[PDB]
């Protein structure tokens, strides 16, 4: 059926249209690639995709390419069945083997392991994976989801990403609007974050947003669509404000050192 | 991964006796089966 | 026996060569454009191979770990190392008579090139501290986007690695190279994908965009065309949309 | 509780320490090389409502074995008996208290994503132990040796810390004031006269004391304590004022 | 006694004399060094020598320096008796310990590990071998045989080959002729390969080598002595032909991509 | 305590600093030339400290590969180790209350330096399966030839870790710089060599030999002193005649 | 004591100095030409040393593996790790008073240099997690073809690595150098080669070829001369072949 979105983190300018197109492609389970700010509107994109994913009971598998090191990443990718692989024992269900029919939520870590990229090109080549020392191959099925944080064509032309790896996947590419480009739900998201912070910290009331504070927030470039804005909101909330001062000298930027 | 590796159960009583009868002989196992079936009320 | 090959003159000749070489268990080379799926033809030949009822297990050369390359090409005998049990046949020994399509063969390193040269011989598989090596005959298959002669001239691949190849290096023509039945094959693939995604058909259809993209590079000789078709179908989101304003440019930003 | 030379900036720092110690909002504090900002954390914890709660501070650098998930919940199910006496995870040990994080500047990448996830959603699963994490104990971060430029240099994640850190705590170096550093040096001298049983210091001359203050004090209070110790040992007596200042231990004669 | 070589892939011009000299040196068990094209004329020479090898029941244990990984190479080389080095268990019969009195068949792998070369220097120093953690060294005996492909003096001057490795080795030199030089049994070897292909593939008759095919083979550089010709003949047979054309348009060179 | 060479006024002050470091249980750094027995002097000062009868740990910096602090440093006396579980004493745990001299501490790993930072600051190193982190009562010592001030500035070690680990770093003047113990140490070495090699007597450093010893740069310092002992042994010849030319170069080819 | 030493002024002086330092068990470096048989002379002097009736076990410096540095330089206490039983003393501990002849030291790594510096200490055999180190005294000897001073100038040799040897470096003359027993050693080698090749003698005999080869570098001071003599004897194929048309050139393509 329909899974409700956890957060109403959407931009009025074009995120509604992006969500509409995603729902249009949501029933399809083909190679899906997203794009947006890393950690800001990209994790939200993955969560929304999971909510709008077809059917239910799908194990939402998410991984980061920077982790899993290098030598042991292959065992988790292709799987582990032969001895002396993962402490031997039972056939270790690899990361790809663990997710059968679930969403494989990719992360745009842009891992230099282009060898891992080539191996993943085989991970989704005909829908199968063979465990380490596996006697016979196994045709495993799982949904594929991707998100991007940089220019994939720039990486392919510069060789940071395999050209065949890009060619095989990404039946569609979806770029999330930049935080400096949307600029629609800025006040709405600020108010929602302020309400959530007041609820969490048990603030007696939302202090309120001043025009000078609003002007400074508009001046802020907000590199992080969902994080740096959330960081600024948390910084202003922890800094807090007097009952009279709704947001006078509200501390949006937390990185600044004290005098 | 590297040239390194790793190392990875326990049972007793009934299965021990079952395995022990296997160590016996042919005619001896036949006699043992005949004796065991003499008390078994659900064996043919 | 399922690839949506165009069955054109070049495609038919390639299929005939694959069928003729299918009975041969000798190693073969695959040239052409990767990302297009020459591996699908390799799987078809392996099914059509003499060892048709044989356990065929392909492998990506770039998948094996450098310090676990020995464990990749073989199995720990457990007479060594901290790892116990083990005594598990390597992937080649796991297949032991089927087809092992070498994936990412061009990605093989100089150490990997030397290991392949060692495997150019037949069998003789000795495990960790093995008393005697074991000989097991298995058909071999390799694919590489890069030019093996180019790598050898660069010296990246070992000479015996090139000498390891025995059958003809089947070269895959690019998207523009054949371009005879690509329209029909892409239309069939799009129909199948629409049926799978519960999409009935495209009432708009048309091929003016298809005829124009016939004069398009399509670096992903086969996969890129299908991905672009899927992107166009999803973005249009409508059936009664002819092949108008539809081009292979998903990364492109609209004006 | 702890000797402190809180200044104007440290007044706001203590305000933030109170706002994040009492309110279980996650905290991120930044100290200097030898600032010892851990004392402020202990003061805030006592000031926090969890003063009687568990006080476990972890130096996120001694990762042993596969750690990562096993650090949050030691599973160790590969071999041996299977029952694990030690198994108190990072969140469990400090639950109902304060969770101080130290030496996280040189943290691994694998630990970072898990920690970011284990705070918001938790749901830590391992063979030896499994719990939803997010113990709602006030989260404390310090020992930020890596600068925010270093964090932007891939040493640390931007979004994860940004969401996690609702506030920051700055710490100017001891070169800024050098008066509380003199007060901290006096406190350390009292502590030495107590534990080290120092009878009496040689005293200080204006020129030497100023030169010690004139020194950049890169090691902050740690440098001040080390310098005081070196001067006392070099003087080795309470006879005459130490008219000279030991710039650094490295020397020759 | 006299054991016929399985194949006699040699050159009529002077590889016959080379085989004669090898038979002259066949009785001796000292370090026998062969040389020639790698992958071609090299291990064929090794097999011929093993046929001409003195005595019988000798373990012609062959090792390639590429294998055995890096850390595990030493344990398999020197053997292992004590625990924690071979996982305890039995005293691991090392690769050197596997062949006692047998030929130590070398491959021109050129182990970049100078540590491997230093271990091998002690391997043939007084005929002894001590297991890993072994409380007592053991004097062992075995024959030695090798094949070469690069200028050992050139590497030694370049430092790529250790001077001590060549000082302990290189008692006598046996270089196989390059393919572009012999040019003698080219017709004979070509006919033998064609007959073998016809026999294996159940071809009704050998199509035959046209003068154009022979001229192209003579013009062909053929970097590999005994295998490159073999691979080219295999490719030409794979291209196949009707009975009408003996060798017209025969595809000897499979590296050439089609139109 | 133990016989030692070097009786200069600067050597007397260095001994004074060593005895002062003996009173202070805190970790310290002894700066000087390796190959001089700095670790031996550290052990002697520790014997002159409060722990007159106490343990001594060589604690070589570059002595472990792929081993944890809970492997040998803290040890694995407690059970529940990964894989095999058994008791294992820890040198840091065992030498607690004794002496822990760091051998070539400048040659330590980045992870080793990171662990040592926490060990020195907190004082509770703990162990794998060790419920009580406890405290080590030993006094940390170090004696190397490299300069951490350059290494720390080079990022070879953590500045704050060194600052915590270093408080009274003092440099022993070089014997070549001293150029005074040369006669005393030369006579001592001659006597020791006569005793060991059972020579009739010390031949005697001739005027050429004495001038060679005085003008020798002595790059090894006490290592050069050992080299001088070795060269005198090689050119001992007859005890009847004084060693005319004590200084010689083994690399130098005679005639 | 089986080497057919040239007994040349160089060879005789070398033997005499070896005997003079044979009673002394201190570290020493056998310098000169390797490949030429430093190992055989080492065994002869070990039979000629003070502890002639002793277990002497030599080995290649770079024979072992990096991860097994502890397992080679010591014995596995088996308290930790997957290793079981073990508690086996190392080869150096296997000698236990013997001569640890250092061979191929030029290929030793930085970790090997650290282990050797640890060995410079008096005994101190501490296993992994062992109770206490054991001080074991054994004879030490070193041989290498490279200049340790050159490596230390390159920084490859550690200062302690240079100071590891406790005696003046004794150099082995080259074939182009000693050139004294060249006729005698040549005759002995020719006799040995004839005996091994089942040839009673060479009727041609003579040394005109030997005299010509005497005016050659012969870099493998003993190895090269012996290999070349054996090669010439084998190539002649007839006993009645004088020292004419015989030379040292295995690599050159014969005209």
């Amino acid at each position: 059926m329909a899974e409700y979105k956890d957060n109403l983190l959407g931009e009025a300018n074009s995120f509604l249209e992006v969500l509409e197109q995603v729902s249009h492609l949501a029933p399809l389970d083909k190679p899906v690639l997203i794009i947006g700010e890393r950690g800001t509107g990209k994790e939200l994109i993955a969560s929304r995709l999971h909510y709008l994913s077809s059917r239910w009971q799908g194990p939402f598998i998410s991984l980061n390419c920077a982790a899993l090191n290098e030598n042991l990443l292959d065992s988790e990718l292709f799987g582990h069945e032969a001895g002396a692989f993962t402490g031997a024992q039972k056939r270790h269900p690899g990361r790809f083997e663990r997710a059968d029919g679930g969403t494989l939520f990719l992360d745009e870590l842009a891992t230099a392991p282009m060898m891992v990229q080539e191996k993943l090109l085989r991970v989704i080549e005909y829908g199968e994976l063979e465990r380490v020392g596996g006697s016979q191959p196994l045709q495993v099925n799982v949904r594929l989801v991707c998100a991007t944080n940089a220019d994939l064509p720039a990486m392919v032309n510069e060789g940071t990403f395999r050209a065949d790896l890009l060619d095989r996947l990404a039946f569609d590419v979806v770029q999330l609007p930049p935080l400096r480009e949307r600029e629609s739900d800025i006040m709405l998201m600020a108010e929602y974050f302020a309400i959530q912070m007041c609820r969490e910290i048990k603030l007696p009331l939302f202090p309120g947003f001043t025009e000078r504070a609003r002007e400074t927030l508009l001046n802020y470039r907000w590199p992080g669509n969902i994080r740096e804005l959330k960081n600024v909101v948390e910084r202003s909330v922890y800094r807090h404000g007097t009952s009279d001062y709704p947001l006078d000298d509200i501390i949006i930027d937390p990185f600044k050192r004290r005098p | 991964m590297k040239q390194g590796l790793q190392l990875r159960l326990a049972m007793t009583p009934q299965l021990q006796q079952a395995i022990r009868l296997l160590q016996l002989s042919t005619l001896e196992l036949q006699q043992e089966l005949q004796q065991a079936l003499e008390s078994n009320p659900l064996l043919e």
